[PDB]
């Protein structure tokens, strides 16, 4: 048999988990056993970064990553990411299926060892914070944790807040200690995660849309059996549907739920957040050398 | 955990009256970690259980369709559970389907399954 | 030589449900003995369940459980069993492993048990 | 009125009959007569497996069980009672309260039909024998009972006994014929059934904490009213807290009375017994294709 | 402050032979107070000691198991202890601990824990 | 962060003060810094009634008092205390557990600001004197110290001692002056003070029952977020369980350890007291308006 | 196991005549003895009256001697206490009670929910 391993940071009862669960119970099923798929969430390896370091060495089998991380890699790819230039998860697609989104693929096949199978919806990102924010002045002087990741952080700077780096998985002692005011993720995450318990406020600023990439090492994938990738393959899509429609049956669901959680949920005018992000796509034209920016956002 | 893969054997034509037996070889997880079932299906129509034994062979359920007719055994040495089944009439013709499943259990589906074998009574 | 008998497998079950019993023997040749099943409900005399030969060529069983219940024995493993089938309240009892050296109805049996409970329920 | 029944293995006058006899009289008591409380002692309706299988089917409404034992169901809880893995009743007791434990939790009641309502402790299982068992090899061939459990049957294997499955019932006499040559159990059981008497040794072994859960039928707790809900929670709370209690006094006395019966009590040196389950702890975890090893011996 | 609250990070896979630097992040009571230790925990056994270093860093203690391969150091203005390890091998697989002590103790457990940070050495 | 301020009249190295130490510790770790509980031992801020004064105020966060104390503020609460209605401490924690009990504990809440968290079991109060008190007849022109409690006065009068009632860190000189004869208190508390030091004989009087609420401001309370809610919840809940416990414990030790001190410790006969206090009951029930000594007898 | 269930309970006055009845269910009525204890507000229980299994003998507390009458019915298993010359000290909660025997030096293994009696002056 062949038992692939599989990290993420994404912990037990996130819907990143049960998609990988669900994964792993459909590959040992439709194989009959043979193909076998070891989880270890939590970001007990190491965070996305560090995974992806591990499929590229060939250490490890599988993780997640968004189409936008590839950045860290094959730098132009970043612009999928800026804030605000992805629409929704349709135009990410359409983003990742174009021959610039082609052109990545292949590169992180023959540089890096990644082989995407697909790309999944896992949310669009919102602001948590201990006070309202009501308007885009309101960001001044936030404390916002951002992940280690140069568009949160830009976000976050143009926000007018003082972006804090810091992992995923020291988020919530933070909101609860009050050593950050407040965090940046998607809805589905923020309930999964008890964000709410320690965020009074919900600030609705759809200012990124996150996929999510299921990449398989290349140098495992290479070794498979052709039946092997066709049930991976098959898998891989089959959950991938059933997770973009949880993500976007949540999404419609959690507002209510955090109302009724006596959340304080602000729809602030994104129009001020949306004009800060203007000298940043020039910005990214002019280092990468191609303008990619606004051909994107017209996908 | 690890899950348990299920493959019947058996199926057959058979007239009124006659007598099949079934076998199932389960691979995989420890077989004596699980209460093995007999179910079967008709075109269309609801799963319906016929017969489980617990993990030792002390306990045996039967639905009331087969209670006297039926007779189900395992061999926890040869990972193998069977349905001896005798007086066949034409309603007993469906796909026969072995069943793992930590405990028995009425509320809800076995656990893991196999592929199923067809059993043909003819008149 | 004296027999020693143990029984086991007593055990809640509902109605039209399936039990085994077991029972366990040591001491004189097991081979020697012809194995039986009694069984004693609360306001009852012990009641005649089943009986088996020393090869299991003959079986004897009560009317009551003629067609449910299934006797067997062991001779390598010196056990004697009871498959009981369509289980109803009324078989409820107190369920004893018995031997003697052939099958006897006029007189009670020389060995015995000391008892599994089987309690059916509705 | 609605009479629940519960059955257990114990025998009238251990610590596990004293609390539900107390637990039948506060329900008795506390209800008015409305809630009663039948009991099926010594093993009457089968062993704890073949009581979690009628709770499973609706037949019998209450029983006792480690939690894990729920492992027979749900294999991921076999972890917390994995030997020397659970130093204390309050680290095995966080396990039951983590998200992991709550997991397992949901899992038993709609899958299982199992309502755990609380969980006590019983005790830290020691080892008793015929013959002294100074070291680790003081355990090789010897004839040790264990019950009807894996992780019992791993502890004996692992030290080096040729483990001897027994049921509960028949231990003492296997004891006082010498059929085996030691057993291992709880120090309060240990005396309650008098293996002491035909016992000369006593090995601290310190091997498996035990719990002590009360479990009620899922499809009996629906047919309550949400009065008598509370009564029984907070009944069986209330007892838990005494048994608990119990059972931490009497292990810290009867080491002592032991010796007054003239019982050899010997403290070996456990780092072999600790080292030798590191194979075993390493293949659980491939087993259950995801690490919760380290996870719950780290809580 | 009275006490002092702890953070490990650093936790990842890695081979054998390969290298790691964890690094501990301290709050609270005074960092310079203290002497900064590492250790390490398996499943089913004691936390082994694996070094410390003192309030200056002047002295630095380590077990034998590491000598050579593991280094510690302290910063007292970012108030961090940091454990460089080397030439990994996979028993050096476990959860390290940080760990704070107003003095170097090896009869007592260190005062203060963060909970750790996952080490994994592959084969 | 919040810094939370507790009063207590007991001193260093007393049960209740290394409880609440013990408290402050888990509060600090649990919370990671968060919650930090400074503590005023030795009645420097006042008595507990001073204390409970000042919970009321919003002045102090949190102190211990005992449920019968509540009769200050709630006169029927003091029929749980009267002398010999409550024999050990289940009885009085079912009391506490009643619907009278929880009448009782709203209005504290309501009418005084005081959340009473959980009760813990201080002890039960012994007779200490300078000459030696075989029976009830003894205690006739003893010059009796009490608290600053009517219930525990009318143990002495009704005894028919010369009741002294004095401040409980006067106590140790006023014995030691031989301004007093005896005094009367729980074993913990005799050794803690060291009164034994100056009382050369003990009575074993068993006449009051201490319990000891933990109670927090209730001002102070809901400025809490929830999650320091229920950390404080848990943690003086696990204190507590230790706190009773080691009272337990210590209450079966030290009559041992007074003897091996030289203290004639005399048994007397407790029937002449429970007859001294029926007329005590009959004036309770007749004063409050509705009977409650059969009541809680009962429960 | 016997249940007690107590009538009669009434406002009467200084000087009237009240009957009280008590219906037991359950066990055999006639394998016990019958009892009827009373309770006023602060006061201990106080022993009133009991009969024999038959009826043959009766006893009664000396604050009613001569007052009160205690009489059974095993046919319809109740038991009664007749009260004459009753007066405010009489006001209390009367208990029926039973026991196998009549005891005094402890208490009776079975007891009723209790009725009134108040007597106004
Ligand atoms: C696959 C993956 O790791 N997704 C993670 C993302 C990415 O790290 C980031 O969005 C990359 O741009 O961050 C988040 C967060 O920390 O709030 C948690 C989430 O699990
Ligand atoms: C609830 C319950 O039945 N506990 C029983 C346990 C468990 O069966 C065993 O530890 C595996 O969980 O075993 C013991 C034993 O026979 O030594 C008796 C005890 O009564
Ligand atoms: C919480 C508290 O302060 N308890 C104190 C009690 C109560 O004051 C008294 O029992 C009336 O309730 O008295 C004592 C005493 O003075 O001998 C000391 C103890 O510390």
């Amino acid at each position: 048999a062949t038992t692939l391993k599989m990290g993420m940071q994404a912990s037990v009862g996130s819907v990143e988990y049960n998609s990988a669960k669900m994964l792993a119970d459909t590959l040992e099923e439709m194989s009959q056993g043979e193909i076998k798929l070891a989880l270890y969430p939590s970001a007990q390896l190491g965070d996305d970064r560090a995974m992806l370091q591990q499929l590229t060495l060939g250490d490890l089998d599988i993780t997640y990553a968004e189409f936008g991380r590839m950045g860290l890699a094959i730098p132009r790819a970043e612009a999928v990411m800026l804030p605000y230039v992805a629409k929704d998860f349709d135009h990410l697609r359409r983003m990742f299926e174009s021959d610039f989104g082609q052109g990545v693929r292949d590169e992180m096949l023959q540089k890096f060892n990644w082989r995407a199978l697909d790309t999944w919806y896992n949310g669009t990102r919102e602001t948590t914070s201990n006070r309202p924010l009501n308007s885009i002045e309101d960001f001044k002087g936030l404390k916002l944790r951002v992940p280690n990741a140069k568009q949160n952080l830009n976000y976050a700077k143009l926000s007018g807040a003082s972006p804090t780096p810091m992992s995923f998985s020291e988020v919530y002692l933070a909101l609860q200690t009050n050593a950050v005011d407040g965090q940046e993720n998607p809805l589905p995450t923020i309930k999964t995660m008890k964000f709410y318990e320690v965020q009074k406020n919900l600030a609705m600023t759809h200012h990124i849309v996150n996929d999510q990439m299921v990449i398989i090492s290349e140098s495992t994938w290479q070794k498979l059996s052709d039946t092997d990738k066709d049930i991976i393959q098959k898998a891989v899509q089959k959950v991938g549907d059933a997770h973009t429609q949880t993500v976007k049956t949540q999404e419609a669901e959690l507002v209510s739920f955090f109302k009724s959680e006596g959340i304080n949920v602000t729809y602030p005018d994104l129009e001020p957040f949306r004009e800060a992000m203007q000298p940043l796509y020039k910005e990214f034209d002019s280092n990468i050398g191609q303008p990619i920016v606004s051909k994107l956002a017209a996908m | 955990g690890s899950q348990v893969q299920l493959v019947e054997s058996g199926g057959r034509l058979v007239q009124t009256g006659g007598s099949l037996r079934l076998s199932c070889a389960a691979s995989g997880d420890t077989f004596s970690n699980y209460v093995m079932g007999w179910f079967r299906q008709a075109p269309g129509k609801e799963r319906e259980f016929v017969a489980a034994i617990s993990w030792t062979g002390a306990n045996s359920y039967y639905a009331d369709s087969v209670a006297g007719r039926f007779t189900i055994s395992r061999d926890n040495a040869k990972n193998t559970v069977a349905l001896q089944m005798n007086s066949l009439k034409p309603e007993d013709t469906a796909i026969y389907y072995c069943a793992a499943d930590h405990f028995h259990v009425t509320h809800r589906k076995y656990d893991y399954w196999g592929q199923g074998t067809q059993v043909t009574v003819s008149s």
